[PDB]
């Protein structure tokens, strides 16, 4: 049978799940007052204002305290503007696929459907010196941190890459002509590694031989855009959505297939594995988030690793802009263009973006791709 | 759902996942309460319903704050 | 190209860390206050505070606390730069010849990784067995602390609980033992650990205390007659040592936010806390004696002591 | 005896004696550089006084004057008292408020003092204070008037008194140091920026200061006013007021005419004879402009998160031209023109840095490309910049900058000659050998310029705080910082201890 020391149990049980966010070791109860949790007021917060954030920096360490970091993002990734527009006048109509930056950001390095990729300088306008490189066309395209190499992928050109020299002398230094996509390394950068299809192969620069080939095919997720990607530590290796030791030549863990595309690239905080949009672990493999807006999209950093972007490979190809956090992937901004995006590449000190954007509607007949810049942070 | 969650013993409310972890604090807490607040509450529904004549025999087994 | 001169006119005021303890001599208390840059000794009369020697080094000084190791009579000084280059200060005097000895050192950091958020925050086993540091968000920088350390190994075990409010540690039970304020995704709550030196990994946990209040700030360990920790919020105060709880929710603290604590009573007895706005509290612990042996708590009281500056 | 030391005071004999004060057996030397050689932070460094030229000393005795001393000099007889002696002294004027600027008035004897209290709103009453600071014990109160922000709907409801700041100008006395009046700014209006110069041919001399209306809950603010006062018989008048659609950061005077900085826009003003203010030019090319030094007809603008900007003005166009822009991203925190070529500029990262103009304008890509020349960690946070020296006057090296912190450590910048500074630079490295600094820290690797992206070791300037240490250092472990070194004096001779000690006394002697 109850008792009033079931009832009056009960009568502050109930009244106690309108908590927003409730207790467990409850302090001792009032009957004659109302019964509320204490809710979460925060006081050692940086203020969403950012001119409060300017006067208590002041007096306070370096941003304002405690959530002072982001703020400053929220306000400064959430604006572009154009700065130029860079057009291929020689045929009266502009035919690029592929853009990146320089080793010192002065020269722009974009890649035609011809073969041939084409300098030109950022503050002038002026082609400096087209290269006769590869035949089909071009599709990645990426020099190192030292200014001494560079790396163009051709379409299906029978050598399929070219190590090229940017010192004095224009020549394939080595020559690939199996692997549909390489990169540089990180940290060290004696290592280009290479894949076509599903098979990673780990090759140097000094000697151009397969250092470490690694595949198997009793683990393989077996995508259709593999990209073999190093971990900023250069330790780890994505084949296929599987961290790959390089220190033993065994494979790891494998990751769940959810979209067809995407195999996986590394986040330059060196702690996750970012599948198509499942943001994983690297020592318990377990799921951090799942964001609906990752669906099916490249990632572009910025060189710090402190922003994120994104560009849809829907067919349209782009409909706008994707700027993500790096830390805890709350979303910034979609500034929308109303073309659509091909190719979009940023600085290693931050302040343009090399985009590569279809002119006219979506036509195979007619592509017409423009080169222009925006300048990060500015309305 | 109750698999992946705190498995309640099969009964049917407040479907929503956020609002199952909810109810795994606010059931299983230790509510505890002084005796005090309740014999107060005694007295002031005795002298109400027409029967009061026992509110001065309170004063013997504990205080009596309030007339 | 451009020469210039770089001098210090004023040197820097405000300080940053106060530490007592016995660095000096065995039997005489002392206050070693470091500012920005300067490690002030101090030593304390019955009159009030007298100079020794004043010590500048080549970088900010954030972290610091006094240990006294078994083997060593007097005690030792860590102090971590904001430069990640760590030192183990030693005292020598003989006669009029007043020096600083840096018995071990060396810069622990890493090559990735965000650094923080709230600072670096390090606080030393009370059996001297290792050295806390949260320095990476997601590594726990462990020391292991030796006579074999002339110059500083570093562990990194990993903390799968990235977003650490506050660490602090537990007193004697055998073993070195941890406390967080975690942020979880859903809740947050106050986890425990049990790290194992000789094998790099967590153990299994004493306490679990899967959901506490939600503005935890601070964590006050009170020591080894009655062991436990005090989880100071926003707005209330619990107790927790594992099997009972106590709780209370004064109207004192009410306006200002808990900031600063220490260690009265050498058994823990009483605590002194400050604020936000200049007020200054004291925690007093009702011991309650159940058994010929058992020593528990009873009561929490706050009492309102009056008005200094921002501690 | 131990060995001599030449210390010179003046070009008259001099005087020693001893006395006291009050206790503590007081030292003053009466010579013509007077100072007192007691002690100095409890270390034999000379401190001087308040007095020109001092000859004798008298041990008197007056009525209004406990134990004081009079002065037998070339002038009056002063009977007075010395405080407790160190470097510098430092007088404590509260207010119990949290201060934001200080400005000058040449012509009113009165400082200024933008202030900010809590206050907390109270539900029937508008709001309430805290506890009695000096803002409502003043001797004057007023409040702003022409409530030009009631179209805005903004100002909704709050439930609680949550801690609102309240800001008001404090007008300081210029001896007593009382305050004179106090002006509280509308609801939730900040004080921002605040000079005090003169515009125009107008010869008043004004207070300006430039508000922001701001509210959480919200982002970067587009509202505010750019308010101009006086101080007529002592009294503060507003006189003309320009709303502005943006948060006002920095202002300095440029030439009798207002540049101000606007939410990445730098905008010049111009005074009128109809008590007004017209937009002479603006500048759109800004992440977000936070900090504004002008020296002449050069405007050097501090990004937020870019880098130095260096903005020409052309008078004959009237407006604004980019000569040059540095591109590498650094946080600013504070920036300072030194001489026209050399800008210095501060960090969130601890840091320091000069940006030189280019000189080979051989195209026109790179003269507008300044070139960062010289890297320093100057291990603190930096708040200000000033010109002007603490030593007295006594018409080497040029110029002087001093800094604000947030630690009270101040220092000074200044510049040195190019054969001075191989004279120095190779003496940093003998000294980092012989030091042991605490920690085993090597003063190359602390001193180097370290953000989260560049581990660039330092270059270009000199740390003299080394170097002032070397007093420090005892003759057998003198004479081995020695070796075979340099010496200028377009001549060239081997270094001696007796002569690198007294370069390092020509560099003391202004701190």
């Amino acid at each position: 049978p109850p008792t009033l020391d079931s009832i009056i149990t009960e009568y502050l049980r109930e009244q106690h799940a309108r908590c927003k966010n409730p207790v467990a070791t409850c302090p001792p109860f009032s009957l004659f007052t109302p019964h509320q949790c204490p809710e979460p007021k925060q006081r050692r917060q940086a203020p969403i204002n950012f001119t409060s954030r300017l006067n208590r920096r002041a007096s306070f360490p370096k941003y304002g305290g405690v959530d002072g970091g982001c703020f400053d993002r929220h306000l400064i990734f959430s604006r572009f503007r154009p700065i130029s527009v860079f057009r291929e006048a020689n045929e009266d109509e502009s035919g690029f696929t592929c853009c990146a930056f320089s080793a010192r950001e002065r020269f722009l390095m974009l890649g035609t459907c011809t073969g041939q990729l084409k300098l030109y300088n950022v503050f002038s306008g002026q082609e400096e010196a087209s290269y006769n490189c590869h035949n089909s066309a071009i599709t990645h395209l990426e020099p190192s941190r030292d200014g001494s190499l560079l790396l163009t992928s051709a379409t299906w050109s029978q050598p399929l890459s070219a190590l090229w020299g940017m010192k004095s002398v224009f020549d394939m230094k080595h020559s690939f002509t199996e692997d549909h996509y390489v990169e540089f390394s990180k940290h060290s950068q004696d290592r280009v590694i290479g894949t076509k299809g599903d098979i990673a192969h780990i090759y140097d620069i000094q000697t151009g031989n397969k250092l470490l080939t690694l595949f198997n095919p009793d683990l393989a997720n077996n995508y259709k855009r593999n990209c073999a990607t190093f971990n900023p530590t250069d330790d780890l290796v994505l084949n296929d959505g599987v961290l790959w030791d390089v220190r033993s030549a065994q494979a790891i863990h494998k990751f769940d297939k959810f979209n067809m595309n995407i195999s996986g690239v590394f986040h330059p905080n060196g702690l996750e594995v970012i599948i198509n949009t499942e943001i994983w672990d690297l020592r318990t493999f377990h799921l951090l988030h799942t964001v609906p807006a990752l669906d099916q999209c490249r990632v572009v950093f910025n060189h710090t690793g402190t922003v994120m972007y994104g560009a849809m490979l829907q067919s349209p190809f782009g409909s706008s802009f994707r700027t993500f956090n790096a830390t805890d992937y709350k979303p910034i901004a979609t500034i929308d263009v109303k073309r659509n995006i091909f190719d979009l590449c940023t600085d290693t000190k931050d302040c343009y973006l090399a985009v590569i954007e279809n002119q006219g509607s979506m036509d195979a007949l007619n592509m017409d791709t423009v080169c222009r810049l925006y300048e990060v942070g500015r309305q | 759902i109750e698999r992946v969650s705190g498995k309640p013993l099969l009964i049917g409310t407040d479907v929503s996942l956020a609002r199952l972890q909810k109810a795994d604090v606010v059931a299983q807490s230790r509510i505890s309460f002084p005796e005090k607040e309740l014999l107060l509450l005694i007295r002031n529904h005795l002298i109400s319903k027409g029967l009061g004549e026992t509110a001065t025999v309170l004063t013997k087994e504990a205080d009596l704050p309030m007339t | 190209m451009s020469y210039n001169y770089v001098v210090t006119a004023q040197k820097p005021t405000a300080v940053n860390g106060c530490v007592t303890g016995h660095f000096t001599s065995a039997e005489d208390l002392n206050l070693l206050i470091a500012k920005n840059t300067r490690l002030e000794i101090y030593v304390v009369t019955a009159e009030g505070l007298r100079p020794v020697k004043e010590v500048g080094m080549y970088g900010k000084i954030a972290v610091m606390e006094l240990f006294r190791p078994k083997g060593e009579s007097k005690d030792l000084l860590f102090i971590l730069t904001a430069k990640y280059n760590a030192c183990i200060l030693e005292y020598k005097q003989s006669g009029e010849s007043i020096d600083i000895i840096t018995r071990a050192h060396g810069n622990v950091q890493d090559r990735i990784g965000r650094p923080s958020e709230t600072g670096i925050i390090g606080i030393i086993d009370p059996e001297c067995r290792m050295i806390g540091l949260r320095l990476y968000d997601g590594l726990f920088k462990v020391i292991p602390l030796d006579r074999d350390n002339k110059e500083l190994k570093a562990f990194n075990i990993r903390l799968e609980e990235l977003h650490v409010i506050d660490v602090k540690f537990l007193y004697g039970c055998q073993a070195p033992t941890i406390c967080f304020v975690y942020q979880d995704p859903q809740g947050r709550h106050v986890k425990t650990y049990e790290v194992s030196l000789r094998e790099k990994e967590f153990n299994k946990g004493p306490w679990k205390q899967e959901n506490v209040e939600a503005e935890a700030s601070m964590v006050i360990a009170v020591p080894e007659p009655f062991g436990g920790a005090i989880i100071i919020g926003q707005e209330s105060i619990t107790y927790h040592n594992g099997d009972k709880y106590l709780a209370i929710a004064p109207p004192i603290i009410k306006q200002s936010t808990i900031v600063c604590h220490n260690r009265v009573d050498p058994n823990g007895s009483r605590y002194l806390l400050g604020d936000m706005e200049g007020r200054l509290f004291m925690l007093l612990l009702e011991k309650e004696e159940q058994m010929d042996g058992t020593v528990t708590l009873k009561d929490l009281r706050v009492e309102l002591l009056g008005e200094t500056s921002i501690a | 005896l131990s060995d001599r030391k030449k210390v010179t005071l003046g070009t008259q004999p001099t005087v020693l004696r001893t006395f006291r004060s009050l206790s503590t057996t007081n030292v003053f030397a009466c010579s013509d550089r007077p100072t007192v050689i007691y002690s100095s932070n409890h270390k034999l460094v000379f401190s001087n006084v308040n007095l020109k030229e001092v000859n004798y000393m008298c041990p008197l005795n007056s009525d209004g004057y406990p134990d004081s001393l009079a002065l037998a000099n070339n002038s009056t007889l002063t009977i007075g008292t010395i405080d407790e002696i160190q470097k510098l002294h430092i007088r404590t004027v509260p207010l119990y408020e949290s201060p934001r600027k200080i400005c000058y008035q040449e012509v009113s004897q009165c400082f200024g003092v933008l202030s900010s209290r809590i206050e907390v709103q109270d539900t029937s009453g508008g709001t309430t204070a805290l506890r009695p600071s000096a803002s409502t014990q003043a001797l004057s109160s007023s409040v702003s008037s022409s409530k030009l922000f009631s179209s805005s709907t903004a100002p909704h409801e709050t439930s609680f008194g949550e801690e609102v700041e309240v800001h008001n100008l404090l007008i300081i006395d210029q001896h007593t140091f009382e305050v004179l009046h106090a002006h509280q700014f509308l609801q939730n209006e900040y004080a921002l920026s605040l000079v005090s110069c003169k515009l125009g041919k107008d010869p008043n001399t004004y207070f300006i200061v430039g508000t922001a209306m701001v509210y959480p809950e919200e982002a970067e603010p587009k509202q505010g006013r750019i308010v101009v006062f006086q101080y007529s018989d002592g009294k503060l008048q507003t006189v003309a007021e320009k709303e502005v659609k943006g948060a006002v950061y920095s202002m300095v005077e440029f030439n009798g005419k207002l540049l101000a900085s606007i939410n990445s826009t730098v905008r010049l003003y111009e005074w009128t004879t109809e008590k007004e203010l017209r937009t002479e030019c603006n500048h759109y090319n800004n992440i977000m402009a936070l900090y504004l030094k002008t020296k002449g007809d050069f405007i050097l603008v501090g990004d937020l998160m870019r880098s130095v900007l260096l903005l020409a003005y052309k008078p004959m166009e009237g407006n604004f031209e980019e000569i040059a822009r540095d591109f590498n991203p650094n946080w600013m925190s504070a920036v300072e023109i030194l001489d026209d070529d050399n800008f210095l500029g501060a960090e969130n990262a601890f840091n320091l840095f000069v940006c030189q103009k280019d000189s080979a304008a051989t195209t026109d890509e790179e003269r507008q490309h300044l070139q960062e020349v010289g890297l320093f960690h100057l291990g603190e946070f930096v708040n200000v910049f000033c010109h002007g020296s603490l030593v007295m006057q006594n018409l080497p090296t040029q110029g002087s900058v001093l800094f604000g912190t947030v630690n009270g450590m101040i220092g000074l910048v200044t510049s040195l000659s190019e054969s001075w500074y191989n004279l120095l630079l190779d003496m940093q490295n003998r000294l980092n050998k012989v030091i042991k600094s605490v920690g085993k820290i090597e003063h190359s690797f602390w001193r180097s310029f370290h953000t989260e992206r560049k581990t660039e070791p330092a270059t270009g300037f000199i740390d003299g705080d080394l170097i002032e240490s070397f007093l420090d250092i005892s003759r057998p472990k003198m004479q081995e910082v020695v070796a075979n070194l340099q010496y200028d004096d377009g001549m060239k001779r081997e270094a001696t201890a007796d002569d690198l000690i007294k370069v390092v006394e020509e560099l003391t002697r202004i701190h």
